[PDB]
RNA sequence: CGCAAGACGGACCAGAGCGAAAGCAUUUGCCAAGAAUGUUUUCAUUAAUCAAGAACGAAAGUCGGAGGUUCGAAGACGAUCAGAUACCGUCGUAGUUCCGACCAUAAACGAUGCCGACCGGCGAUGCGGCGGCGUUAUUCCCAUGACCCGCCGGGCAGCUUCCGGGAAACCAAAGUCUUUGGGUUCCGGGGGGAGUAUGGUUGCAAAGCUGAAACUUAAAGGAAUUGACGGAAGGGCACCACC
C-alpha cells in the first residue's frame, strides 16, 4: 500500500484479465508478469441472481469494485487481456465485455495495449456435445 | 482479520541497456518473512512487454517476452526469453485466396541459448494480376520453406544473443526472406511471428551486467 | 453456323486447332540446326528434344531439357530446316 | 457535469417498441458545427430546445 | 424432389469433406455444407470508444479488432437468421448482398 | 414405425427364431 | 510458471485438387506408382463390357496386445414432466486411439454402370505444353518464375438457350428414341407379405449373399398446381390492437 513515484506526471502499468464467459464474468488486475495477483471480484461476489451473473450490469460492478481496490494501492493504467470461454468452446466474449471494459473506462483507469488471450485450440480435439449436438 | 498487502516489495524492472526505453512497470513481490527469499519470490515471472515499450518509436503490432533473471536489489535484469505477435495482427493478415507458409527452425546461438523461431509469410495478388486466386505450386512453396528456413538458421549461427535481437525489431530476418523469395512467389505480408525459449544455460551475471550497463 | 469451310478453310483457322483434329494431321514439331562456340560444324536437332545432344572432342554442352520444346544455352543458336 | 440544451435542426424518423421515440438530429446551442443524434419522447418539431443531462450517450442509427 | 441442383453443399468431385463442428449447436455438419461467416470488428463497438480513448496513455491508439470465423449449422443458421428461405428463382443467388 | 427400426424389431426377433430352432441340436 | 499424457491437424481451405471407390490437409525425409501433357521413338489390334472368381471397402461391431488426457452407447442422478429407462445437465462403462486379425454393410447418392461417336454458346478455373507487347524478381543481360493477352489438350464444376428431350421438376445429358437397332454388364415388372420362411453358404458372434410362397389389397406412388394450415421467414392494417 506504498507505491514510490511522484504524483505529477509517472504513470504506473498494470495488467487486468476480463473473463467473459457466457455463464460468469471475471475481472482480474494482478502484476505485469501476472504471477503475483491485486485483486479479483466476479458477477457472484457482487450479486446474488443465479441466470444474471454474466449480465452487462454484475459486469459493471467488477471493474468498479477493483477500480475502488486498486486505487488503495497506487496502479495508474492496466494492460487488457481479453479472454472468452476458450478451447473447443466458442471464441466470442459473453456479454459482459463491453461494459465492464466500459465500466474502468468510467473510472479512468488508464488503458495499456489491448490484445485476445483467448485459448484457442491450433488445431481441437473432439468438442463436448455428440454427433448431432445439442437438440432443441 | 489482518491485511495481507503489508508485505509487497514494489522493486523497479530493468530493461537491458542494449535498448533505448528503460522504464516496463512495477512489480509486488512477497516480502522476506520466514524463508522464502525477496530474490527467490521474483525469479518465476515472465513479462509481456510490447514493441514500442522497448525500441525507441516503430510499428505497433509486434510484442516481446523477458524474464527475471538476476535479483540485485530495486533493478530487475530483464533477459531475452520469447518473442510473440499480436493476433489482432496474426487473424488479420491470414485472409483467404492466398498461400500461408509457416517454417519452424529448432536451432542453436553462439552460447547456449537455443531458441525455436517461427516463420509466417503470405502470397501477393500482384499489382496488375487480374486473377482471384493468387495460389502456388507445392513445389514452389518447399523452395520458399526450404529457404525460408535456410535465412532463420543464418541469423542464429553466425552471431550472438546481442544481434539477433537487434534483428528481431527490425525486418533484419524477415526481410532477406521477403527479399531471396521474390524469384520463386512475390510474398509481401512476412513475418518471424514467434520466439520459444526451450534451453537456458548456466546464469553468467558477468554477461547480463553489459547487457544492463 | 450453317455453311463452315470444312473442304477449305484458312490456314490461321486449321493452325489454331489440335495437331490430331485438323483437315490432315500434320504435327507442331520441327529439326533446327544448334550451332556452337567450341567446334564450328551442325547437328540438326529435334525441337522436343526430351534428351541430350553432345558436341565433338568434348568442346561443349549444347541442350537441357525440359517438358515439350527444348533449351538452348545462351550462344547454342538454332537455324531451322524446312523440309 | 453540464446541463446542456442541444436545439432539434431534423427529426430522422421514429423509433421504439410501440413507435413514440423520435430519432432527432440535435445541434448544441454552444457549438453550432459539434452534434450527436439522440431519442427523444414526447411531440417534437423542427426548431425547439430539448434538456439534455449529459452527452456521453448517443442514439443508434437505423 | 431434388431441391437444390448441388446437393445443399459445396463439393462435386470429393466424396468426403471432414466436418467442422457447429458454433450454436455443437452438430457435426460438413465443411463445404455449413454456413460460414468470418466477423471482422471492434472489441469495444461504438458507445465504449467514444470514452476509452481518454484513458489511452498513447498517442491516438486505433484498438484491435476481434476475429471470429464461425460455423454454423443449417438448423442453427435459421435458428439465429443468419440465412432464410427465398423463392424458388431466389434460391440459385450466390451473390452475398452488402 | 420407421424402416430402420422395423427393420432392428425383425433382426431382434431372427434372434429369437434362431434360438427356438438351437434347442434341437 | 514449467512437467507428463495422447488425441487432433484451425483460420490458410475454394462450388480447389488427388484416389478405383472408401477416403485423403502439421513440416523434413524415403520407398513404389499414377494421370494429364509433350513426342517425326517403338509395338501393330495387343481391345470394350464382362456369369463363375477375386482385391480394396466410412462407421459401428467382434477377437488378442499396448495406451486410455479430451469424448461418450449402457448405467447413475438432477431437473422439465402426468410420465418421461426422452430432449437439458453432471458423472461415466464399452467405445473413441494404436498394432494384429475378422467383418463386407451406408442416403457407399451424382438416388444417374462402363468404353466410343456426334450435336450450342460463354466466363471462370486446375494441370501440362505452345504462342504473344509490357510490369516487377535475383540486375550483372539472359535462362526463368509472379502477373499478362489469347490457343490447345484432358479433368472439376459453372452460366445461358425453344438443340432436343421429359409426366414434370429438370438435364450439353436424362439429347440424337413410333422417323424405335453403336457395343456390353447388372437389374425392374401394382401395393403389401418380405429381404420374411426355408435350404445352401461364409462368420468367433453380430450378421452377409442367395431367397420364396400361402394369404392379402384398389391402390402404394412420382412430379406439379391451387387452397387450408404451421409453435416458418418477411411486409402491412386497426384505440372491436397497443403506446
Amino acid at each position: 500500500s506504498l507505491g514510490p513515484q511522484v504524483a505529477e506526471g509517472e504513470n504506473v502499468f498494470g495488467v487486468c484479465h476480463i473473463f467473459a464467459s457466457f455463464n460468469d464474468t471475471f475481472v482480474h488486475v494482478t502484476d505485469l508478469s501476472g504471477k503475483e495477483t491485486i485483486c479479483r471480484v466476479t458477477g457472484g461476489m457482487k450479486v446474488k441472481a443465479d441466470r444474471d451473473e454474466s449480465s452487462p450490469y454484475a459486469a459493471m460492478l467488477a471493474a468498479q469494485d477493483v477500480a475502488q481496490r486498486c486505487k488503495e494501492l497506487g496502479i495508474t493504467a492496466l494492460h487488457i487481456k481479453l479472454r472468452a470461454t476458450g478451447g473447443n468452446r466458442t471464441k466470442t466474449p459473453g456479454p459482459g465485455a463491453q461494459s465492464a471494459l466500459r465500466a474502468l473506462a468510467r473510472s479512468g483507469m488508464k488503458i495499456g495495449r489491448i490484445e485476445d488471450v483467448t485459448p484457442i485450440p491450433s488445431d481441437s480435439t473432439r468438442r463436448k456435445g455428440g454427433r448431432r449436438g445439442r437438440r432443441l | 482479520v489482518v491485511d495481507p498487502f503489508s508485505k509487497k516489495d514494489w522493486y523497479d524492472v530493468k530493461a537491458p541497456a542494449m535498448f533505448n526505453i528503460r522504464n516496463i512497470g512495477k512489480t509486488l513481490v512477497t516480502r522476506t518473512q520466514g524463508t522464502k527469499i525477496a530474490s527467490d519470490g521474483l525469479k518465476g515471472r515472465v513479462f509481456e512487454v510490447s514493441l514500442a515499450d522497448l525500441q525507441n518509436d516503430e510499428v505497433a503490432f509486434r510484442k516481446f517476452k523477458l524474464i527475471t533473471e538476476d535479483v540485485q536489489g530495486k533493478n530487475c535484469l530483464t533477459n531475452f526469453h520469447g518473442m510473440d505477435l499480436t493476433r489482432d495482427k496474426m487473424c488479420s493478415m491470414v485472409k483467404k485466396w492466398q498461400t500461408m507458409i509457416e517454417a519452424h527452425v529448432d536451432v542453436k546461438t553462439t552460447d547456449g541459448y537455443l531458441l525455436r523461431l517461427f516463420c509466417v509469410g503470405f502470397t501477393k495478388k500482384r499489382n496488375n494480376q487480374i486473377r482471384k486466386t493468387s495460389y502456388a505450386q507445392h513445389q514452389q512453396v518447399r523452395q520458399i520453406r526450404k529457404k525460408m528456413m535456410e535465412i532463420m538458421t543464418r541469423e542464429v549461427q553466425t552471431n550472438d544473443l546481442k544481434e539477433v535481437v537487434n534483428k528481431l525489431i527490425p525486418d533484419s530476418i524477415g526481410k532477406d526472406i521477403e527479399k531471396a523469395c521474390q524469384s520463386i512467389y512475390p510474398l509481401h505480408d512476412v513475418f518471424v511471428r514467434k520466439v520459444k525459449m526451450l534451453k537456458k544455460p548456466k546464469f553468467e551475471l558477468g554477461k547480463l551486467m553489459e547487457l544492463h550497463g | 453456323p450453317l455453311a463452315k469451310d470444312l473442304l477449305h478453310p484458312s490456314p490461321e483457322e486449321e493452325k489454331r486447332k489440335h495437331k490430331k483434329k485438323r483437315l490432315v494431321q500434320s504435327p507442331n514439331s520441327y529439326f533446327m540446326d544448334v550451332k556452337c562456340p567450341g567446334c564450328y560444324k551442325i547437328t540438326t536437332v529435334f525441337s522436343h528434344a526430351q534428351t541430350v545432344v553432345l558436341c565433338v572432342g568434348c568442346s561443349t554442352v549444347l541442350c537441357q531439357p525440359t517438358g515439350g520444346k527444348a533449351r538452348l544455352t545462351e550462344g547454342c543458336s538454332f537455324r531451322r530446316k524446312q523440309h | 457535469q453540464p446541463i446542456k440544451l442541444a436545439r432539434v435542426t431534423k427529426v430522422l424518423g421514429r423509433t421504439g417498441s410501440q413507435g413514440q421515440c423520435t430519432q432527432v438530429r440535435v445541434e448544441f446551442m454552444d457549438d453550432t458545427s459539434r452534434s450527436i443524434i439522440r431519442n427523444v419522447k414526447g411531440p417534437v418539431r423542427e426548431g425547439d430546445v430539448l434538456t439534455l443531462l449529459e452527452s456521453e450517450r448517443e442514439a443508434r442509427r437505423l | 424432389t431434388k431441391k437444390r441442383r448441388n446437393n445443399g453443399r459445396a463439393k462435386k468431385g470429393r466424396g468426403h469433406v471432414q466436418p467442422i463442428r457447429c458454433t450454436n449447436c455443437a452438430c457435426c455438419v460438413p465443411k463445404d455444407k455449413a454456413i460460414k461467416k468470418f466477423v471482422i470488428r471492434n472489441i469495444v463497438e461504438a458507445a465504449a470508444v467514444r470514452d476509452i480513448s481518454e484513458v489511452s496513455v498513447f498517442d491516438a491508439y486505433v484498438l484491435p479488432k476481434l476475429y471470429v470465423k464461425l460455423h454454423y449449422c443449417v438448423s442453427c443458421a435459421i435458428h439465429s437468421k443468419v440465412v432464410r428461405n427465398r423463392s424458388r428463382e431466389a434460391r440459385k443467388d450466390r451473390t452475398p448482398p452488402p | 414405425m420407421r424402416a430402420k427400426w422395423r427393420k432392428k424389431r425383425m433382426r431382434r426377433l431372427k434372434r429369437k427364431r434362431r434360438k427356438m430352432r438351437q434347442r434341437s441340436k
